[PDB]
């Protein structure tokens, strides 16, 4: 998914 | 945001401190009523999805329903992405969502002619998801408001209409209504308005 | 809302944080008096349908009056839709978007939607002042011992929200009574007033 | 009608 | 109001949230203050008809001077119609005229100010108000037994402030300060005669 | 008159 | 005021309602401190003798003191006019000048700056003002049995600047009347420190 | 004189 | 900060009042709760070195955070300096001037020695955030009378300080837990709160 | 104080209400703790000297510190006076008594520049820095760990101190039994994360 | 001196 | 090291 539980709004992922 | 200027041309603002502490004290005061929501979307008129994750991340505590918000975006954004597979590169849904998408990307596709909105498209997932939030947090049902002994009825009617708007008529609000108020109502017929009833009802 | 610029051409703007606040504070303090209006029509200058729309759903509470707010509104957008086979539902701002919105403002000559609007939700906030209105004209009269300037104000103040000659002068107390009489007919509320204020 | 009872300002119809 | 602009144009603009409330908050706060009249002119800089409208408009409560603010306008609207698109009485107090043809007017060469001749009755009303608001006359203010002279003058020019004609207030002035001080004050101010500055004759009362 | 008693400021008349 | 634009020309704009209120209410909580004419003067910048005349207005309550003022515009007005016999003393007062005339003055080359001259007078009888309502004499200002003396030199110094005596008068005072009216415990430590001490040098001795 | 007492700042004479 | 302008170019400006006035309260009312550094971010925008050194000296207070912010800012600077042979005081704005700092960032191609600076700053305010963090993730568990959406939003705020699918449903009241596991795996929250509602 | 414009220009603007009310405010308020130098410095950006000058008149009450910094305005003069024996500003000039406004403009906004601005506002700073020091109620050395003080507002309470003063051996021998015994325990050289972390619990 | 004690800022000689 | 303890962000050295 694009927004993992816990990391922040428009956090970019790996 | 993204607004015009003097010159008459789409350019990028930085987001201003009245409209970042507005959003934060909106939410630090209402919670999530359901007026809350079109506060945001004034807030965020003409914001970029960065701008729209700023506002979002601004805020303190609510994080049950921020987690939930962040369900929605990503059923949205599959959404999306299954609409849309696969001059500059066209969007996918984490883009939209600021997470794999610069600021330059952003006015890039917002500025471009012809514009694909992605402030706008992220705004509407976002709106969507507060509104199930609102839907959520509302502490009564449509069928427990009840006017009380010695309750006006224009105080019963707000209580009413507040609690149907934080739920989403004809029949309900005559039917709970006190035995003096309720025969007057009646007495009045069907097809009346909400005026000629709380007149009826005053004294 | 649409205002003009540097370069003298009518753009779009978006509506600011003060002017949220202001119209989001004057609903919680003052409620329906009938200030709330001419405020609320300042405060919407120049204002898109959809501007209009942010402002009231920006209301908490209150939602009695907002109901009948939109019952005003279906008859006004009703009236239009039999006058005009921009449709009703498209100036509520229901059926039409932002740009359909500007277009129509800034078309020459122009169709100011957003004024239209306007014009039925004041109509329907007037009548909203008229049912919050707590007491009636005729029940206002100059108490014992309260001075003529105080019942003067409780008197155009109930009229207003309501909405003369006779009334005022019959209503007040006997000891003005007499003087404002003795005054005669066609007097001005400066010359009352200041014969009733000793 | 345009607006019904309980939905927002402005909210389109069907 | 209309006000000028980078290009250097008169343009229309919207009456500010700032303005109205200022306004608004002037009213709740000091009623009808002389001060209250200078005040009003300055936030209404510029202004239409119909900016003056919305101004009194958002005033809630004092219907009493808002009543007597109409008559005033009525009086002054008749005052132009006798003595005069050609703007009418009406037309300045912006009930039969549009926005259009307000800064039609306002904007012409050569213009018509209506929204000054419309704000000159408005100001003139409000004097009146003022005027009737004063609790005191300017013959009841007399220095107590043990007043300080400071603060009988400050009395003494707040109520003539709001009495306001020339030649009486000068002559007011003149003879009514001195005569109707305390008898160890009166006796030093007389002492130091006519012609004497204020800052002279609050000196000569302090100790 | 230009204003009535009890219409607000810049009522037009009728 | 007066001020520049995008384009850089000298033209009107209206007195803001941020300044109208920010002078209102420093006169309302400050009444005539010294600092208020330094006040009165930056919310003035640019000003027009109808936007000072204006604000003077605005003022409810201290009409001892604006009559005092008037009277020193009065005296101001008439000396300019014995100096200049042909803008009169009136026009610069903004009585017998209109605003397109004041202005005209303003933004002519070269410039005649009758706001600031205005403002020359209006600010030379508000010190006037400031020094009648000073209320505490400088040899009436000596430090408490346990008052630090930060505090201490804090009420000279805003008495000094009050009384407004002139240079040779405060030099004076301070030389020998401050540390004179100190406490017995800090008076010693002043004086055997010697003189040509500086204020820095005396409080940080005195401080405990 | 140019102010009279009583007169507002900046108000004209005549 | 350095902004565009009418004419469509990068010029600098001097921080405003409320921009200032804004950072020192939000330190003021929230301390370092997570939220404060996204509001940082927020009020920091185009700031260059220099007003980013403005906004960390105008906090009052909390000079404990602030000197671990020193020391987290030379730790990236010295790394600075070893992967560049601008220098990492020059970022940090001790040894660079205005002029320098808007040279670097209005350059073609640009430096953008403020957001690099920034990000050792947002760095520093992390682990903040992380010390300050009172409670850890595991002693996070549902009360007896506690309503579930109160207990969830417990949970998640101290997640997000710290840095889910076992945790969360383990640590819930029986009555809850009962119900949140006959709804199985692969739930949505909205599902779970739903289900623990009444 | 001296700004840009559309055109990209400088000129000269009027002081606004805002930085007016906020100079005042945070004077008010925050008397003269260190941070109230930096909103200064934020405040009067771009100013012309009669802006500064503004500014510190502006100030009711604190009439010992503005007495102080007038002292040291003094100092500053004098010694720019010594080394500077286009008419070059005097110390007098860049302080505002001798230059008017269209002088200072002149001298700010010349090619090359001489920012009697900038160089006005260094000896400003640098007298509020010593109010600041003399203002600072408590030394370095007092400021000790409590009974059952937690670390954190130990630490808090010792920059707090050595910022209005101005710490490797007086932060730690300081402290209390408990968080000493744990301090000495983890090392020299530790940070101070590192240390905080240790007298958590 | 360039300020005399007790004199304004910006006052003249 | 940058920055140095009790002095401000932003402090040149020597």
């Amino acid at each position: 998914p694009v927004l993992f539980p816990g990391q922040p709004f428009g956090q970019p992922p790996l | 945001p993204i607004v015009q200027n003097l010159q008459g041309q789409m350019v990028h603002q930085c987001i201003s401190p009245r409209t970042l502490n507005a959003w934060v004290k909106v939410v630090e005061e209402k919670a999530f009523s359901p007026e809350v929501i079109p506060m945001f979307s004034a807030l965020s008129c003409g914001a970029t999805p960065q701008d729209l994750n700023t506002m979002l991340n601004t805020v303190g505590g609510h994080q049950a329903a921020m987690q939930m918000l962040k369900e929605t975006i990503n059923e949205e954004a599959a959404e999306w992405d299954r609409l849309h597979p696969v001059q500059m590169r066209e969007p996918r849904g984490s883009d939209i969502a600021g997470t794999t998408s610069t600021l330059q990307e952003q006015i890039g596709w917002m500025t471009h002619n012809p514009p694909i909105p992605v402030g706008e498209i992220y705004k509407r997932w976002i709106i969507l998801g507060l509104n199930k939030i609102v839907r959520m947090y509302s502490p009564t049902s449509i069928l427990d408001i009840r006017q009380g002994p010695k309750e006006p009825f224009r105080d019963y009617v707000d209580r009413f209409y507040k609690t149907l708007r934080a739920e989403q008529t004809e029949t309900l609000l005559v039917q709970n209504a006190n035995p003096d108020c309720k025969t007057i109502l009646k007495a009045l017929g069907p097809g009346a308005t909400l005026e000629e009833m709380m007149t009826a009802c005053q004294g």
